């Protein structure tokens, strides 16, 4: 049971340096051949190139030729995928695919590096509450949510108290907005009669803005 | 570049039914007289790594259930699920590894065919701590419907709405495999408080009318 | 019937390059997990066939191919490389289906030696798993050699040096081919 | 006997295409290895390509995907395609016949080749008259460019004392020569000395004549 | 990419003795090193080969010897010529290398030069250029010091100098000094001196003439 364990994601400004790494572990590594693949939002999957560590023989793809530089390091069996100058085409998410040889499967497969390079820089969210009311019921159902605006990067978490909610809860993709940022918003759908008795509060954190806000939604 | 083409892009099949995916070669995938096809099949569920199910078109990896079967020759391959489970969604891709340019399928989405439900549409004004800040929200809801193709026009005074609305839907659900959609509608709070009456229009499979879900300012 | 791949790998002496011995194995159910998973080789590089689901196969014939050659040279045992070895001594197909395994021999093949040698001059390059044991004496230029050793006439063959003071590049390095065969006929090379 | 005499080096401009043969004798070309070695000028040896007895041909970095070797076994020559031309690449290049790859055993005369975008001038031929035992006079070639310039005394009668200094490069951007022989004074106007330039890159042939004032 | 450093940079000995030359390289090379031999205006001559080989016609006064990183070039019993940039260049690790060369020359009693001076000819004066040369022939040691005094002004920034290989008849070094001037420049002064410093020379001797004179 081979793995390959890939660095953590990374936020950039454009025209920056950028260097992810992607180590193994696996008695049998010395055949394994390190593969790295580029994942655009809500598109396919694309084959950059392909390492041997053991010599660093590197085989590019045409589309990605002289773009990325790929490298390794065969002492701390490590890969790298390397930009001189990040641009905000390099925006998607990389994988570290590892293949027992040239011209064979890929079988081992990192958890994945998320890169997002934009000129934005780091925003708390806006959280507001999407308030129950006549409009937001379905007789014996109630719908609530909150609203998270205007924060940047990825990601944001959503808890409806506190964890403890989570049936019938709905969160919902972040959007990116024209202005650089992204939208989301949580929908929890609770019981008509539990408006009253029940208090119900969502709690947004936004690691990278260290902005941790607990806002309560009431009709 | 030996390009991979598959069909269908989207697929629909319900629960222990069988899904197949087709995968279109450009040119041959053979790697040398083996007469084996270097072609193989890829997983990929929504937030996951793609995991390989299917190598030289026919044999599974370790692990892989019985009920993907791998099949095809020469330009034409074909990837085979024979009892679909709430499991088996996401999306598939198959790859050559014949040629140094490795290429990868467009992927085929695989949903399960639940059966038609009617969304539950609710409507939000904006709070009044958002219109402090000079932008009003107006968000409209679609909860747990299927499929996923539905139709959503926000309708300011009778005043059709464009460039001021965005949309964001949910992947499918693990125990009801219906679909959650929601239409945001930003605005300025000097625009928001020229009007009264905003209405969110939705279109679906299970409606006979469209419903209107609005309220007055 | 085990297949006798530690006769190859773990054998006492290699041969040189420009000889390189050939394994044939047949007729035996091959456990390649006591090859790899075993660490001790600084190259293992397979094309077209992945050694970790080589347990569940079934090959007609399989080859193991010996010889030594320095560090510098092993990049050369590889479709499409070209060199002295690659053309003169051991050349493998573009399409080659298969492994090419090396470790550093300083210990075993280096003596403060001269054993071990190479073709130097060729007049066309090999085809694949050619091999060629001519000793004759190669004619540069129009005048015959007859089989005397001078001008415009050089002996094909040069030893390695193989000191151990030497570099990393030039110290020998056992290098283990493998191929694969898949003939029409029923296959006798399987495994568990 | 083995020969090696090469061909085809000149002025060329940078970015252009330039081509060289080395005509071989003594030995068959598609046999033996054979490399091209340059010399920058005033500086040492470096290794540019080298083509094996079974056809394949190795480049150098500062080089590569730009200079292509190659034979021609019917005319017993080696070619040395020089593309996409630097004005870094301007050096003698040499013939030489490798041994396996390792060293070589045989060089051939050289042939210079001058990467510049500078045009081809011919020389200026002027002569040097003796002062006022032993008598000194000789000619000065001034302005030409490229290089070389080949002198000679009484049509090579006079070869005793011939001192012909390396040409140095003017701060014009051209070369200039002076060559001076050691005749002894009393031979002044019974012998009547006259100085050979030739300029092969500007096909100037001069002979000028050098008396005493 | 091995370096080949070389030492000393250029060594000089009287002929009879014994030259030793050293090639050190950056990574051992397990003997796989040639030394060559290249007279000025002449091809690269090879001479020893495995360190330890001697080429074909080479005389047994040429002895090499090392291994790995540290080689010596010993040449005994020198004669004429025998002088020229001995080159070692190493075939153990691909792109073959030379070193920087070691120059060698010859030793001979100390002689004198014979200073010569040129006025410019009238043909090159109608041209609007005027070039003065000063000839410094057959002395040794090649160190020497040419100044150009014009009337009793040094002149710098406007003469270049250009010496001559070793003699193959007396191994006497023979250098020019040219000054180069425009014509309206030339006619503004009247005394052109030349003024030479060397070992065997007591004190400096300058050459001088008088325009028109
Ligand atoms: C060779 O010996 C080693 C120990 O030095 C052993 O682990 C290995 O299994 C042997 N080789 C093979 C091919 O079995």
């Amino acid at each position: 049971e081979v793995q390959l364990v890939q660095s953590g994601a990374e936020v950039k400004k454009p025209g920056e340096s950028l260097k992810i790494s992607c180590k193994g572990s696996g008695y049998i590594f010395i055949t394994y051949w390190i593969g790295w693949v580029r994942q655009m939002p809500g598109k396919g999957l694309e084959w950059m190139g392909i390492i041997y560590p053991g010599d660093s023989e590197t085989r590019y793809s045409p589309s990605f030729q002289g773009q990325v530089t790929i490298s390794a390091d065969k002492s701390i069996s490590t890969a790298y995928l390397q930009w001189s100058s990040l641009k905000a085409s390099d925006t998607a998410m990389y994988y570290c695919a590892g293949s027992s040889g040239i011209f064979t499967p890929m079988d081992v497969w990192g958890q994945g590096t998320t890169v997002t390079v934009s000129s934005a820089s780091t925003k708390g969210p806006s959280v507001f509450p999407l308030a129950p009311s006549s409009k937001s019921t379905s007789g014996g159902t109630a719908a609530l949510g909150c609203l998270v605006k205007d924060y940047f990067p990825e990601p944001v978490t959503v808890s409806w108290n506190s964890g403890a909610l989570t049936s019938g809860v709905h969160t919902f993709p972040a959007v990116l907005q024209s202005s650089g940022l992204y939208s989301l918003s949580s929908v929890v759908t609770v019981p008509s009669s539990s408006l009253g008795t029940q208090t119900y509060i969502c709690n947004v954190n936004h690691k990278p803005s260290n902005t941790k806000v607990d806002k309560k939604v009431e009709p | 570049d030996i390009v991979m083409t598959q069909s269908p892009d989207s697929l629909a099949v319900s629960l222990g039914e069988r899904a197949t995916i087709n995968c279109k070669s450009s040119q041959s995938v053979l790697y040398s007289s083996n007469n084996k096809n270097y072609l193989a099949w890829y997983q990929q569920k929504p937030g996951q790594p793609p995991k390989l199910l299917i190598y030289w078109t026919s044999t599974r990896e370790s692990g892989v259930p019985d009920r993907f079967s791998g099949s095809g020759s020469g330009t034409d391959f074909t990837l085979t699920i024979s009892s679909l489970q709430a499991e088996d969604v996401a999306v598939y891709y198959c790859q050559q590894y014949s040629s140094t340019p490795y290429t990868f399928g467009q992927g085929t989405k695989l949903e399960i065919k639940r059966t038609v439900a009617a969304p539950s549409v609710f409507i939000f004004p904006p709070s009044d701590e958002q219109l402090k800040s000079g932008t009003a929200s107006v968000v409209c809801l679609l909860n747990n419907f299927y499929p996923r193709e539905a139709k959503v026009q926000w309708k300011v005074d009778n005043a059709l709405q464009s460039g001021n609305s965005q949309e964001s839907v949910t992947e499918q659900d693990s125990k009801d495999s219906t679909y959650s959609l929601s239409s945001t509608l930003t605005l300025s709070k000097a625009d928001y408080e020229k009007h009264k009456v905003y209405a969110c229009e939705v279109t679906h499979q299970g409606l006979s009318s469209p419903v209107t879900k609005s309220f007055n300012r | 019937n085990l297949c006798p791949f530690g006769e190859v790998f773990n054998a006492t002496r290699f041969a040189s390059v420009y000889a390189w011995n050939r394994k044939r194995i047949s007729n035996c159910v091959a456990d390649y997990s006591v090859l790899y998973n075993s660490a001790s080789f600084s190259t293992f590089k397979c094309y077209g066939v992945s050694p970790t689901k080589l347990n569940d196969l079934c090959f007609t014939n399989v080859y193991a191919d010996s010889f030594v050659i320095r560090g510098d040279e092993v990049r050369q045992i590889a479709p499409g490389q070209t060199g002295k070895i690659a053309d003169y001594n051991y050349k493998l197909p573009d399409d080659f289906t298969g492994c090419v395994i090396a470790w550093n021999s300083n210990n075993l093949d280096s003596k403060v030696n001269y054993n071990y040698l190479y073709r130097l001059f060729r007049k066309s390059n090999l085809k694949p798993f050619e091999r060629d044991i001519s000793t004759e004496i190669y004619q540069a230029g129009s005048t015959p050699c007859n089989g005397v050793e001078g001008f415009n006439c050089y002996f094909p063959l040069q030893s390695y040096g193989f000191q151990p003071t030497n570099g990393v590049g030039y110290q020998p390095y056992r290098v283990v081919v493998l191929s694969f065969e898949l003939l029409h006929a029923p296959a006798t090379v399987c495994g568990p």
